[PDB]
DNA sequence: ATCGGATGTATATATCTGACACGTGCCTGGAGACTAGGGAGTAATCCCCTTGGCGGTTAAAACGCGGGGGACAGCGCGTACGTGCGTTTAAGCGGTGCTAGAGCTGTCTACGACCAATTGAGCGGCCTCGGCACCGGGATTCTCGA
DNA sequence: TCGAGAATCCCGGTGCCGAGGCCGCTCAATTGGTCGTAGACAGCTCTAGCACCGCTTAAACGCACGTACGCGCTGTCCCCCGCGTTTTAACCGCCAAGGGGATTACTCCCTAGTCTCCAGGCACGTGTCAGATATATACATCCGAT
């Protein structure tokens, strides 16, 4: 009796997505299809920002991920910054940058 | 004695406090004054712990923005000093 | 009681009209909102006059109105 | 009670890429508000999307549809290639 | 009852988070200012927490009202079980 | 005694505003030509109220029109 | 076939506070996309707010908490007092 | 038979309120005093703009409305403005105003 | 192409603005940011007229484009 | 002959175009540049006669209303006359 | 440009404590197998709306010239802000009590979905006439060179 | 200052097409019953929010001094606005052809709903090492006398 994450080949919970997608008020019914290739983009969605936090957490001599490394590899990537634009990471710091007349 | 010219500190202040993340108000105030401008909706209420920390942490990045638009206004006109004339036009622009 | 009697005058001199001094002030102009009595003004326009008797601003017969009260 | 999360699967990802980092407690409720938020973005674009043609069920097509539509630029390009395969694969066994 | 809370917010508080905005200069005036677009802000929050509160019949705010009516303006804030 | 009580009276309701009672009546309607204060006028206006209490057909912001005594 | 609007309510609410008053068709195209807009903003919030609570009924107390939330100033008490007279009116049959 | 919009002494269509509600995914069911509320509602904002809209036209020396009238009725009034401070609509036009700068001296 | 956007229809435009002097290198500024506008805008309209198994771009994409961007239209249908 | 000093008649327009309402840009070359600008994502496409007057509709109050935005700026500056630098400055706060 | 004194900053070495990572039972939600019915894919058609081309007017665009007003740089001065020191205030931390209110459980009843039969409200077509666009007239206000 | 040139002005005609009203016909909303689940209410448990006290000691506060910067003034020059002349192509009316949008049958297969069975993930407990704190030391950096 094999899961239906395990025929797909992921890490993600297809079944569990599945029923959230079908107590939620969206439609009045669900493909077979749609719960599989929901959760293949989240896996990989959630993947793709993890590596980048890793690479900054051990740039620091670190080897544990708090919430400033997700904040700086955030904002340090154009094509995520759009994607979270209008949001806000608790503990999370600015990035460092001065004008350039500040300077003496 | 020695002296630092007028400027420099402030500089280091900068670098100082833009690699650091924690809270740069007091806590106790901040709860205060959050209770008082609530009392006027509701008599009497209760707040939940993380409720006040979710207020003060969501209402810091706001100035912090905001001072980084008046920046640049203040330094579109050659100046640098802020004014209350660049948080005004800031706001303006930005539609509140 | 002169106070209530210098009282009761200047509200007369209020509510009653200044240049006829027997009617009640019921007629208006909206070019300086100077309030009259409605019995003096058509005699006033039939004068052939469009000087206003305080700002003497110029006024028309379409900028006449009646108040009450 | 209990309550559900994505904790297992985000460690159980994380020790694919990094096999030596660990993830703080606190670092942890951020990701697992993330994947929440994104879920609810394209689910909620979909519905939609299925609505004004006068539908009434969702299919993959309507949910590759919200991707481009939401998703930015090259990012978009990577996550359809993404799901698509996945699904094929599902088709085959 | 609770008055003149306002001027917990010293000058060192405003001036450190001015630096954190990265400015150099401050004119002596800004503080004011900070002080009203701050007590402004608050209300806009606290209003629609405290309506939340109130439609589910309960007596106190919980964090839960905060992130939705920060989300409802668009400001929503990752790190509170939102 | 109060008969001239009674006309100071008279008089003091009418040259006051018969809404708020204490400030003059410098507000004209071209509406119906009712005056009150500019005072409740603007309250009344602010409350989306935009309705004459007295004789109750509607007016709009320009209608206001400033009177002397 | 048929298409729904809302021109002949429009219209007809319009004859009650001008008696003598006209409209064009492009201001009617208008005030009709206004009110589909309003009501799908105000019903939107509604079902958010009744599955925050665990339920599955959307009643009277969800309408008039939305128009709280989405109405500003005196408006909003307009709309309550408004809305608060016509049902209590039409229950009493 | 007796309509419910004359039951509770209303102008708009209660009935298909109560259908668009139940046919539009917002929940499992509806209320039966729900639709009554939202139809009172839409119907007060729809008189309160339209009034102001027909004043604008009558201080214009004319007899039918047009969408010029529609923006300066809610371009005029704060809480209007603000609740539709991000919509345009189809030949409006704009405010007159000049900044006093610019003015001559 | 870009070049029918001429001088005096953007000297209108600024003119209903509410401006009084205009500089030289302003045109070609207007220009570019009317191209990214616009462009913004297509790419929305055409995913919605393709998804719909169409082959001519309706007057319910666009205004459905505005309205998910942020910036709704009356007036139009919807 | 005769002359008006510069300014006068500038001030004229602005009057003249903030009481009317019509279109400002001619029709037929902004819809060959719709008609291009759609050709790279998909080709052999066709419009719907209103859908172009829509997207210009769209295009025009857009346009407007920034160029009101970047008067403030030079304003603010000291200025009368708008430069680049202002419309950059107001897309920049505005948050593009 | 030169160096020297003084100050703030980065680097390597103990230690030590609480939060992260792993093991255990147990449910409760997910997988397997089966049936019935309606949503959607496919073929055919037909007529509306989109594209393409031609000729005439004339309104708007392009080009050149002249001059005056506004942008920009350089100077001078005086007040407001940064830096440092000594003194005053209250934030932060720990520990202890008390109770209001959030959360869970068990019953039961009124309320909303679902179905069948009727009939009047609302929609699509079709006239028609009057509100609005265009034209001159005689009443009070622009403006710029003397 | 005040006169000349360009722009008001109220008011009796002329013509047209789109807003307003009327009619025939469906089909969506109204009445009337029936039933089963959601939610309202009473009761009980225990947890976390509020209040008080005492002790560091870190940070807010007030004062004085000097200087870098904001602001007003003057001068130059160059570039943007007004105006007249010539070249362009937008706009309008008309015609013609056909692509594809929208509607209507027909059928089949995909998804909801039911029941049975059991393995995954959640609450709970336990150990130990990664990072915070403290400290001596080397080094970059700033300002002043030259
Ligand atoms: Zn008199
Ligand atoms: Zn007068
Ligand atoms: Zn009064
Ligand atoms: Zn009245």
């Amino acid at each position: 009796a094999k899961t239906r994450s395990s025929r797909a080949g992921l890490q993600f919970p297809v079944g569990r997505v599945h029923r959230l997608l079908r107590k939620g008020n969206y439609a009045e019914r669900v493909g077979a299809g749609a719960p599989v290739y929901l959760a293949a983009v989240l896996e990989y969605l959630t993947a793709e920002i993890l590596e980048l936090a890793g690479n900054a957490a051990r740039d620091n001599k670190k080897t544990r991920i708090i919430p400033r490394h997700l904040q700086l590899a955030v904002r340090n990537d154009e094509e995520l910054n759009k994607l979270l634009g209008r949001v806000t990471i608790a503990q999370g710091g600015v990035l460092p940058n001065i004008q350039s007349v500040l300077l003496p | 004695p020695h002296r630092y010219r007028p400027g420099t500190v402030a500089l280091r202040e900068i670098r100082r406090y833009q690699k650091s993340t924690e809270l740069l108000i007091r806590k106790l105030p901040f709860q205060r004054l959050v209770r008082e401008i609530a009392q006027d909706f509701k008599t009497d209420l209760r707040f939940q712990s993380s409720a006040v920390m979710a207020l003060q942490e969501a209402s810091e990045a706001y100035l912090v923005a905001l001072f980084e638009d008046t920046n640049l206004c203040a330094i579109h006109a050659k100046r640098v000093t802020i004014m209350p004339k660049d948080i005004q036009l800031a706001r303006r622009i930005r539609g509140e | 009681d002169e106070a209530l009697v210098e009282e009761l005058a200047n509200f007369r001199t209020l509510v009653y009209c200044s240049l006829c001094s027997k009617n009640w002030k019921n007629m208006a102009i909206k070019t300086c909102g100077h309030v009259f009595c409605e019995n003096c003004c058509k005699e006033r326009l039939a004068a052939r006059m469009r000087k206003c008797p305080t700002c003497n601003k110029a006024f028309s017969s379409n900028d006449l109105l009646t108040v009450h009260l | 009670t209990r309550k559900e999360s994505y904790a297992i699967y985000v460690y159980k990802v994380l020790k694919q890429v990094h096999p030596d980092t660990g993830i703080s407690s606190k670092a942890m409720s951020i990701m697992n508000s993330f994947v929440n938020d994104v879920f609810e973005r394209i689910a909620g674009e979909a519905s939609r999307l299925a609505h004004y043609n006068k539908r009434s069920t969702i299919t993959s097509r309507e949910i590759q549809t919200a991707v481009r539509l939401l998703l930015p630029g090259e990012l978009a390009k990577h996550a359809v290639s993404e799901g698509t395969k996945a699904v094929t694969k599902y088709t085959s066994a | 009852v609770l008055r003149d809370n306002i001027q917990g917010i010293t000058k060192p508080a405003i001036r450190r988070l001015a630096r954190r905005g990265g400015v150099k200069r401050i004119s002596g005036l800004i503080y004011e200012e900070t002080r009203g677009v701050l007590k402004v802000f608050l209300e806009n929050v606290i209003r629609d927490a405290v309506t939340y509160t109130e439609h589910a019949k309960r007596k106190t705010v919980t964090a839960m009202d905060v992130v939705y009516a920060l989300k409802r303006q668009g400001r929503t804030l990752y790190g509170f079980g939102g």
